[PDB]
């Protein structure tokens, strides 16, 4: 799941987290009026796309940069006219860039000190952990490799909640002093409670900063959400922005399917995340390149199988299809019925290698044997990989 | 300490089981499979259907009733994600010795709360969630694994991946070694049993003469297991350990189905786990299709096959 900058900052603000005052605009004139309505000494104008590198991006309007500072609301509108409706491309988007439909117009604040503050579900610690460093503004992975003594952590008890003592201690370890410490600790507390309320797996603020005027402000942040909590986070998941996702992956999601596109030409049709990873691995081992990762989950309905198989047959790069099912909760006969239904409408101009084992495998093989389809049978996983790679070599 | 419940993993012919979610679609189907396999499934729970009869067995509203009336010492959970954490907690509070949670999709925050309770007691051992279960071949099947691929034997199997568990079982059946005990610990980031828990049971079990450990990207449980094996499974009478780590070719920064399967911040990669396990003397099969043959050859090199 993905949230635009303005969506996450609104969510944080509505839950007590201090962010830069801002409006969001759909038109250059709205950007100009928001700039004037801010009544701010300096203003920042930010294109709303999900990819990074907005600062060094370029629009197909000639404008360089998706983030601009200015004291003049008239410049905000002048710049916004070259953003709205145009494509912003950066070092992390396709060459065609991403169409910018919204921009953020926010109060620009001087940063006197940058820190790193995050809350995450930590597998090793069996629960939420506060992670903080006084070295702000840089990837935390670098700080961890260069100065691990500057990474501070607090393990939070899920039932007790964050204690003031923990928020205060982290605030001090981040260099906050005097009244700024109480400000930082209260923001840490609000960030933690937000993290729990929205079923986040991580809330990361960088920089978690001070202003010359003495305010603690979350200047930039990234939220990762637990997809398992969608059933109780409908409002947030409604805001999901799929406009920058791989298109086949988006289609798969419509049917609760886990599809990840790769660079190869052998499509993979597998049950289980582990077997799916292992199928990509063994194809590579045997001289092939997998075209995708695909995890058909637990209780499959024939309709899902049918749609999933069609997702493979409609990728231009696919030159062969490898079906590898070892069914426990996955009923092999449902797989067989879904595949044959899909093949009846397709045409199938590519080799189809099929390995089936496990639950109801006998009925499944009968279905495939009665289908009249050109299936290359495989006896095991290595056989299936070798036959798949050979069919397109 | 919760580690005192590890022994509860080793189900056997005398283990009586109840099914939470007994009357649901998958609880029904896999209860049928368990009965056909010979497992002593004695009843199940479905709030609101207590007193009814299902697959010829009693249905209870609560785990406490089902345990008292049936003497069950294990429970398996086919409850949907919004309620499965509560189902695990009910089984812990009823002090069921072994609870297996099949359910995929429980919120991480839910499981953090479950783990909090779980670690502060030791009557109940949890396997899962998001796992296939545990099987002692020919004695007790608790979960979704296809029965017909198993053969009682000498290899202990522990795997984060359900389907790769079936591969390991099938391959070790094919090469004639069979399985002593097979535990799928599941693909979730917060769960009840890790590699070390199963490795303790395997190393101390005389019936387990070799071990297959299947892992994947994400977390550090494989690295922990490597250090555990360094200290507890070195020297002359060590048990051969074979492993496969899925995801050597997985793209970084992507959750590969399992929420626990992700390479983030340069941590959780497969090569680091492979090297850690190799440094501990584990033989890592590069191909997932060669777990059976790899461990067969390790038995051969050590003259452990009585031809
Ligand atoms: C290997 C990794 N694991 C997987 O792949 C598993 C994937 N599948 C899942 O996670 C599925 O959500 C599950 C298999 C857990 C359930 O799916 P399923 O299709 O069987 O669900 P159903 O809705 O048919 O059945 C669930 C039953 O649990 C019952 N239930 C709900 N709450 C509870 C509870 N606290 N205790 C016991 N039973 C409960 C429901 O009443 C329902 O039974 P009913 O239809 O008789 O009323
Ligand atoms: O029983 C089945 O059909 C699927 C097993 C499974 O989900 O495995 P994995 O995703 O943990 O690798
Ligand atoms: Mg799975």
């Amino acid at each position: 799941m993905n949230l635009q900058e303005y969506q996450s900052k609104k969510l944080m603000s509505d839950n007590g987290v201090r962010v830069q005052r801002f409006f969001v605009a759909d038109t250059a004139n709205e950007a100009l009026e928001a700039a004037k309505r801010l009544n701010a000494k300096e203003i920042v104008l930010k294109a709303q796309i999900l990819a990074g590198g907005r600062g060094k991006g370029v629009f197909n309007s000639g404008l360089k940069g998706g983030v601009h500072l200015t004291k003049d609301p008239n410049v905000v509108g002048q710049l916004a006219k070259q953003m709205i409706g145009y494509n912003l491309a950066t070092k992390q988007t396709p060459k065609e860039g991403v169409k910018v439909n919204k921009v953020m117009v926010a109060e620009a604040l001087d940063i006197s000190r940058e820190t790193y503050l995050a809350i995450l579900m930590d597998r090793s610690c069996n629960g939420p952990v506060l992670v903080g460093s006084p070295q702000g503004g840089v990837d935390i992975e670098e700080v961890a490799a260069s100065n691990p003594e500057l990474i501070f952590k607090e393990q939070i008890d899920i039932f007790e909640g964050i204690k003031d003592s923990q928020a205060q201690r982290m605030a001090e370890n981040l260099g906050f002093v005097g009244p700024l410490k109480s400000q930082a600790a209260d923001q840490i507390t609000k960030l933690y409670n937000l993290f729990l309320k929205i079923d986040a797996t991580q809330v990361e603020v960088n920089p978690f900063g001070e202003t010359p005027e003495g305010q603690v402000v979350c200047f930039d942040a990234k939220i990762n959400f637990d997809d398992n909590a969608e059933f109780r986070q409908k409002d947030i998941f409604a805001m999901d922005d799929k406009s920058e996702n791989e298109p086949i992956e988006n289609e798969a999601a419509k049917y609760d399917l886990k599809y990840i596109g790769l660079d190869g030409n052998i499509a993979c049709f597998v049950n289980g995340a582990g077997l799916a990873m292992a199928t990509c691995d063994i194809i590579f081992l045997n001289g092939g390149k997998p075209a995708n990762f695909l995890d058909l989950g637990g209780g499959v309905k024939e309709a899902q199988v049918y749609q999933a198989f069609k997702l493979l047959t409609a990728d231009p790069k696919v030159e062969a299809i490898l079906v590898n099912i070892f069914g426990g909760i996955v009923n092999c006969a449902i797989i067989a019925n879904g595949i044959t239904k899909a093949c009846r409408e397709l045409e199938l101009k590519v080799p189809l290698v099929v390995r089936l084992e496990g639950t109801n495998v006998q009925e499944a093989q009968k279905i495939l044997n009665n289908s009249g389809l050109p299936i290359t049978s495989a006896i095991d996983l290595e056989d299936a990989a070798k036959k798949a790679v050979a069919s397109v070599a | 300490s919760y580690t005192a419940s590890r022994q509860h993993l080793y189900v056997d012919k005398n283990t009586k089981i109840i099914c939470q979610g007994f009357t649901g679609k998958q609880g029904t189907f896999h209860s049928q499979q368990a009965l056909e396999y010979g497992t002593k499934l004695v009843g199940g729970t479905t709030p609101g259907k207590g007193g009814q009869t299902h697959l010829g067995l009693p249905v209870f509203n609560t785990v406490k009733e089902a345990k008292e009336q049936t003497g069950a010492t294990a429970s398996v959970i086919y409850v949907p994600p919004p309620f499965a954490a509560a189902a695990i907690n009910e089984a812990i509070e009823a002090e069921i010795p072994l609870v297996v949670c099949i359910t995929q999709g429980i919120p991480q925050q839910d499981m953090v709360r479950v783990k909090h309770k779980l670690l502060r007691q030791e009557k109940t051992r949890l396997i899962g969630p998001n796992c296939p279960g545990v099987i002692n071949p020919g004695e007790c099947k608790i979960g979704i694994m296809p029965g017909h691929i198993h053969k009682k034997g000498r290899i202990g199997i522990v795997s984060r991946s359900g389907t790769l568990t079936y591969e390991a079982v099938h391959q070790t059946t094919q090469v004639g070694l069979g399985q002593s005990l097979c535990v799928g610990i599941g693909g979730d980031p917060f769960n009840g049993t890790d590699f070390i828990d199963c490795l303790e049971i395997f190393l101390n079990d005389s019936a387990t003469e070799g071990i297959i450990l299947i892992g994947e990207i994400g977390g550090n449980a494989e690295e922990n297991a490597a250090e555990f094996l360094k200290q507890h499974n070195s020297g002359p009478n060590s048990k051969p350990v074979v492993s496969f780590i899925a995801g050597l070719t997985a793209p970084p920064g992507r959750r590969m189905g399992h929420a626990g399967a992700i390479i983030a911040g340069g941590k959780g990669g497969a090569k680091e786990k492979i090297s850690a396990l190799q440094s501990a003397g584990v033989v890592v099969s590069m191909s997932p299709a060669q777990l059976g043959t790899t461990i067969y050859k390790e038995f051969e090199k050590r003259k452990m096959l009585e031809h």
